[PDB]
């Protein structure tokens, strides 16, 4: 299946930068290890790499400005040809949810 | 693999200019995207220019933005580096390197092939 | 105003990577036919820039993995040296996991090794610590999340000598606790190990 | 002070890999032998 091929995975922020050209197939492009590619152009920029998981995002805002809430985050299965720790297949998301509170303060107007 | 021979240096009064020349090994020229960098009295090796494989994108460094113009010749296999208002301070030994990249339009500032260099006085 | 056409499909640069993919270029400059004076300009599509294909895939450096469980702490010729005061030894490995085609190898020891004492299934005086952080919530994304806190029975270590020499050389070692001990306690609402409260999870948005 | 050590039908020989060496799973059953033999003896010395 021909996919649009890379130059460099920058890491941490998940984009796929400096583009090589289209058309080429997925066993050909990752050849070289430190490349990535991009299956539609909507998302989802993958490194040739074994697959690792990648960092954890930033955490979501609370679910409510007032008392106890709840907020999550995630983290992606990145690469290609293997599996993740723990007989994941690569694309799938894990979350954490863990409970925020914002401020102690309520209806102030 | 690829050796590299600089040529251009010379002594020249401060507010004049120096031209310099990079002839690189013909066979492996359009491979590796080349710069300049310089080495002045006391000091750690300095990036100065670089250009990529097409010549169209180009990168340079704070210090000689605006002054100097890195230029490539992808035909007679040589690059040049025009320096216009040569200062005291530019008194260096300008190295020319070599180094892969895989892009064309990719300018890099890490290079694994270096030159024997040449020297630039310049004097007030 | 020189009229500039087209000029070859011009020559090729050499493939500049001796592994996997690279990017070679001729384009079609202007140069057959230059615009001078500013006049026309060469008119169609002057890019090419080619994708060369190398048969040979580039080597890739291994990566560590995680660190393994600690091996049980015994000592040759000693029994079981269990609840005592005798030094043991104790291993740990790793695994050097992804290098292919002649690429650079892990650097690095593969085996931790220190000494220890055993402590596994021994006995012990206790204490119960205070609450712990708010855990997160489990499961999460499906039905009725949770979290936990807990108070757990704390095992009283015992105050063994925390070196040991060695019989070559005079420098001494670490000694470290390894095991999974008994510990007595008093009971706090009704358990003798751990006593933990759950509080539902508020506001749980959607995954 | 001069010394020559002699190489009989009692000595034993075996072949140590080097740090890079060890790496291959083939020797990393091995390596972990040869590793804990030497502070088995350097620290503890032989019981008995
Ligand atoms: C056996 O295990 C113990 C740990 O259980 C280990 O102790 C280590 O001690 C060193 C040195 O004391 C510790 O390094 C410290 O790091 C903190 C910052 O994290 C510094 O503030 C410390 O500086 C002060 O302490 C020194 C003396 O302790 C003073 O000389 C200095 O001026 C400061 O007052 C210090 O640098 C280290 O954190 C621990 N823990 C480890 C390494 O896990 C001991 O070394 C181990 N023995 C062997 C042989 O491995
Ligand atoms: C975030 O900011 C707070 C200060 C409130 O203004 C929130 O509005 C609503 O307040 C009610 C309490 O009456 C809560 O149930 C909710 O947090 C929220 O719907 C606002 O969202
Ligand atoms: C050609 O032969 C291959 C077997 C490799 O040894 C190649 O070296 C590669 O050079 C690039 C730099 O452009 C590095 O990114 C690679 O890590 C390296 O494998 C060689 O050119
Ligand atoms: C996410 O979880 C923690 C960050 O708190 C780290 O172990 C790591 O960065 C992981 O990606
Ligand atoms: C989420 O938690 C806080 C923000 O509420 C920070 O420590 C950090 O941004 C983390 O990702
Ligand atoms: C083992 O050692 C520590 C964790 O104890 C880390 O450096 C790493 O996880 C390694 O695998
Ligand atoms: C060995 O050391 C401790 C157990 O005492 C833990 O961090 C872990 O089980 C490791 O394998
Ligand atoms: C925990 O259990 C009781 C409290 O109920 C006490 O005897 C003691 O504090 C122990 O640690
Ligand atoms: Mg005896």
């Amino acid at each position: 299946d021909p996919v649009l091929c890379f130059t460099q995975y920058e890491e941490s922020s998940g984009k796929c930068k400096g583009l090589l050209g289209g058309g080429v197939s997925v066993e050909d492009c990752c050849l070289n290890t430190a490349f990535a590619y991009q299956k539609r152009s909507g998302g989802l920029c993958q490194p040739c790499r074994s697959p690792r998981w990648s960092l954890w995002s930033t955490w979501a805002p609370c679910s409510v400005t007032c008392s106890e809430g709840s907020q999550l985050r995630y983290r992606r299965c990145v690469g290609w040809n293997g599996q993740c720790s723990g007989k994941v297949a690569p694309g799938t998301l894990e979350w954490q949810l863990q409970a925020c509170e914002d401020q102690q303060c309520c209806p102030e107007m | 693999q690829v050796q590299l021979v600089e040529s251009g240096g010379g002594l020249v009064q401060a507010g004049g200019s120096l031209r310099l020349s990079c002839a690189a090994s013909e066979r492996t020229f359009t491979i590796y995207a080349m710069g300049w960098f310089r080495q002045a009295p006391g000091k750690e090796r300095e990036f100065v220019a670089a250009i990529s494989r097409s010549g169209e994108n180009t990168d340079y460094a704070d210090s000689v933005k605006g002054r100097f113009t890195i230029s490539r010749d992808n035909n007679k296999n040589t690059i040049s580096l025009q320096m216009n208002s040569l200062k005291p301070e530019d008194t260096a030994v300008y190295y020319c390197a070599a180094g892969r990249a895989i892009l064309v339009h990719t300018t890099k500032k890490e290079y694994d092939h270096w030159g024997q260099g040449t020297q630039v006085t310049v004097s007030s | 105003g020189v009229a500039g056409g087209w000029g070859p499909w011009g020559p090729v640069s050499p493939c500049p990577v001796t592994c996997g993919l690279g990017q070679t270029m001729e384009q079609r400059t202007c140069n057959h036919p230059v615009p001078q004076h500013g006049g026309p300009f060469c008119a169609g599509d002057a890019t090419r820039t080619h994708i060369c294909n190398t048969a040979v895939p580039c080597p890739v450096d291994g990566e560590w993995d995680s660190w393994g469980e600690w091996s049980p702490c015994i000592r040759r010729n000693m029994k079981s040296i269990s609840c005592q005061e005798i030094p043991g030894q104790q291993s740990r490995g790793r695994t050097c996991r992804g290098r292919k085609f002649d690429g650079h190898r892990c650097a690095g020891q593969q085996q931790d090794i220190r000494h220890c004492y055993s402590i596994q299934h021994c006995p012990l005086k206790g204490s119960w610590s205070e609450w712990s952080t708010w855990g997160l919530c489990m499961p999460p994304c499906g039905p009725n999340p949770t979290r936990a806190r807990q108070r757990l029975c704390t095992p009283l270590l015992p105050k063994y000598p925390p070196t040991v020499s060695m019989v070559e050389g005079q420098g001494e070692k670490n000694v470290t606790f390894w095991g999974r001990p008994l510990p007595r306690c008093e009971e706090l609402q009704g358990q003798k190990l751990v006593v933990e409260e759950k509080r539902p999870c508020l506001h749980v948005p959607a995954c | 002070p001069n010394l020559s050590y002699i190489i009989g039908k009692d000595t034993w020989v075996e072949h140590w890999p080097e740090e890079d060496e060890c790496q291959d799973e083939e020797n990393q059953k091995q390596c972990q032998d040869l590793g804990a033999f030497t502070e088995s003896m350097v620290v503890f010395g032989c019981p008995n």
